[PDB]
């Protein structure tokens, strides 16, 4: 649901 | 022998970065045998690596065919599902490897991977460690490990690990393996810069590796803008058009572009999820181009060629959607990182990272393998004038005057406070104040019970934990508000008469020494709290412990839910002092705070990462929430926290700032973005090369 920044 | 022979040096090419070479040896392997289990597994693997995920899957299932109990066919064939978006599939095949042979190292990593990946962080550490235990020598499972313990705030022998992260990454750089720490990740380890920047680059090293099969020559590239009149064709690349962080950034820059001098070209890397932030983004940009409808990165970098793009900007590095593979290529003569990725790629096909002096100051370039470009202020924007602009003004209900217990916003927030009798305007420009009455009493009820919504005088004043049952796309950030909202304190077990330090990032960028200074802060300034987020909530009673233990009871840190985007932004107005991240800095998340009007602590440390909320504090004005060292950032913290007085003026600058300084200003930020794009332009068309531009 909340969107994040990831690898 | 003879095909044991020819499998044996596809491996090797393989392991070098041959793939074309290594495919069409196992093949060969495959002609003089082809019952050899061992040459389809392999040969599937690489053809996994190059895409062909159905042709891989075939030889993983001849593999197994040949040898029922082939554990590594079936862990193998497992990633080829994860990577086709099947979860089931994938892990069917990795419990049956595990079935096959519980002693099977590799399987338990890739079944602990895809823990991760769903959120079941307590089972990716569980397989971890089976995985060490059964091979203590394995790098991917350590460093994926350390990650796990990092998102929960798991401490335990936090300095040894940290040497033996920093140990693995020497070892392998020195042996030329792909180190086994992300890039993206390696901004939270105490490594070197060198280290960093090297991390990086052998990542970019694999882009390279897998576009050496197609043979394509060097793209010729426009010397001038003539065959497009005159108009810079500027490319931005992202996997992140839609529902994320970036695009909550940066939504409104290709459409306030210049079209007498640009031509704005948007790459979409993910397909349409259905959000206006894609809407948006397709509509305003003169030119929107779906690749993750054309899969080849062949075909896909040649459209970009005849497109006729002058700068390609690269909003992903290495995050999660990237086709860096694209910018390998070289479609177009000058290539920069943009925004979306808080270090450096690494990469020689990367000309430029767009950056700040205070981000990036010229004496750490190093850190870069690219040349820094300079934007005048900060390079960091948001989108938050557009997306909330129901927080440009608030009025608070004067329960007992604090601007930050019980608050209200909405776009006709005027005409309700006209529409009441009794109304005091504080001077700050100002703040409307709703005395103790009937209507204010009313409001309260609303919120001490629960109830989703009201109606006073004609308005809808709505519940701020019940956006999502009122408006779903209001509470995304996808439309404005249309309801005037109340947000309290009490909504969130808050304290009406102490001080609220808050914190909203994930918790992977607390450490140690953050919490301690934190904790420090915390037993300076008496019945004060720490506002922290469930994000995730595994990681509560590890902060909760690692504080007691240095001193604090429990009650001083409370923790809330994550909330819709927002909710979220709408709620920094109750805190009355952000406690940044040193590690790892709020990038997105300080625009949140600052856009509340919330004055926001930080000390710069050297990592692009560790440096962006003071380069953002800088764009503001507000020189004196930066800290040089720990003693400062807690004295700062711990001055705002008892100085009443200098707390009011400080954060009645950041909430006037907000506005009158560039930070939120996307117009002037495009436009300063534009003069940069020209002087990169001017410079490359003027027959020089990739120079430092300040
Ligand atoms: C590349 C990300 C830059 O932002 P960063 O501060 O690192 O934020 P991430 O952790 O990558 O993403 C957080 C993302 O979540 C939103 N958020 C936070 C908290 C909350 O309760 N509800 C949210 O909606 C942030 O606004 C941000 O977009
Ligand atoms: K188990």
């Amino acid at each position: 649901v909340t969107p994040v920044c990831t690898a | 022998t003879h095909a044991d022979s020819l499998n044996n040096l596809a491996n090797i090419k393989r392991e070098q970065g041959n793939i074309e070479e290594a495919v069409r040896l196992y093949r060969k392997a495959l002609e003089v045998f082809p019952e050899f289990a061992a040459a389809h597994s392999n040969l599937a693997s690489v053809l996994q690596q190059q895409g062909k995920l159905q042709e891989a899957l075939m030889h993983y299932k001849e593999a197994i065919r040949i040898s029922p109990t082939f554990a590594d066919a079936y862990s193998n064939m497992g990633n080829t599902l994860k990577e086709m978006q099947d979860v089931q599939g994938a892990l069917q095949c990795y419990t049956r490897a595990i079935q096959i042979n519980p002693a099977f190292a590799d399987a338990h990593s890739n079944l602990a991977s895809i823990h991760k990946d769903s959120g079941n962080i307590p089972e990716a550490i569980a397989s971890y460690r089976t995985a060490l235990k059964l091979k203590p020598d394995f790098p991917d499972a350590y460093c994926n490990l350390a990650h796990c313990l990092q998102i929960v705030c798991d401490w335990t022998d936090y300095d040894e690990r940290m040497k033996k992260l920093v140990s693995i990454v020497a070892d392998q750089l020195e042996k030329n393996r792909l180190p086994s720490v992300h890039p993206h990740h390696s901004m939270l380890y105490p490594l070197s810069h060198g280290f960093r920047k090297a991390i990086a680059e052998r990542h970019g090293n694999l882009c390279l590796d897998k576009i050496n099969v197609l043979h394509k020559p060097p793209y010729e590239h426009p010397k001038d803008l003539k065959l497009s009149d005159g108009r810079l064709r500027v490319g931005y690349v992202s996997s992140d058009f839609g529902n994320h962080p970036t695009s909550h950034l940066m939504q409104s820059i290709p459409g306030m572009h210049n079209p007498d001098k640009f031509e704005v070209f948007c790459y979409a890397l993910s397909p349409d999820d259905g959000t206006n932030f894609r809407v948006k983004v397709m509509a305003e940009a003169n030119h929107f181009i779906d690749l993750s409808q054309i899969p080849c990165n062949g075909k896909a970098a040649d459209r970009i060629h005849q497109d006729g793009i002058h700068i390609l900007v690269n909003m992903n590095g290495y995050t999660k959607g990237a086709r860096n593979e694209l910018f390998a290529l070289r479609p177009a003569p000058i290539q920069a990182m943009w925004l979306g990725y808080p270090g450096t790629s690494g990469a020689l096909f990367m000309d430029y990272i767009i950056t700040d002096q205070e981000t990036s100051p010229a004496e750490v370039a190093e850190q870069y393998s690219e040349k820094l470009a300079y934007m005048p202020h900060t390079f960091f924007i948001g989108d938050h004038a557009n997306m909330f602009p129901h927080l440009k003004k608030k009025a608070v209900i004067d329960f007992k005057i604090y601007d930050n217990r019980i608050v209200l916003n909405g776009i006709d927030l005027k005409a309700f406070l006209d529409s009441l009798p009794d109304v005091k305007i504080v001077k700050m420009l100002n703040m409307p104040v709703i005395p103790m009455n009937t209507i204010a009493e009313a409001v309260i009820e609303m919120i001490n019970r629960g109830q989703i919504q009201i109606t006073i005088n004609g308005f809808s004043i709505s519940n701020g934990l019940a956006t999502t049952q009122i408006n779903n796309k209001a509470a995304t950030g996808e439309e404005v508000p249309r309801t005037i909202i109340v947000t309290t304190r009490s909504q969130y077990g808050l304290p009406e008469d102490a001080i609220v330090y808050c914190n909203f990032n994930q918790l992977y960028k607390i450490d140690p020494s953050t919490l301690q200074m934190w904790a420090n802060i915390l037993k300076r300034v008496p019945n004060s709290v720490l506002w922290l987020l469930r994000f995730p909530a595994v990681g509560e009673p590890n902060i909760q412990q690692y504080a007691q233990n240095m001193g604090l009871p429990q009650n001083r840190i409370i923790f809330s839910p994550v909330a819709p985007k927002e909710e979220h932004v709408r709620r920094g107005q109750l805190a009355d002092v952000c406690l940044d991240t040193p590690l790892c800095n709020g990038h997105t998340t300080g625009m949140d705070v600052l856009w509340a009007g919330t004055p926001m602590v930080t000390m710069p440390g050297e990592t692009l990462a560790s440096r962006v909320a003071a380069s953002q504090l800088t764009c503001l004005g507000c020189l004196e929430l930066i800290a040089k060292n720990r003693q400062e950032y807690e004295d700062i913290a711990v001055k705002l926290g008892t100085d009443l007085e200098y707390l009011k003026k400080v954060r009645g600058k950041v909430w006037k700032q907000r506005i009158s300084s560039p930070l939120f200003n996307t117009k002037q930020y495009t436009m300063e973005l534009e003069r940069l794009y020209l002087q990169m332009w001017e410079h490359y068309a003027a027959g020089n090369k990739p120079d430092h531009m300040i």
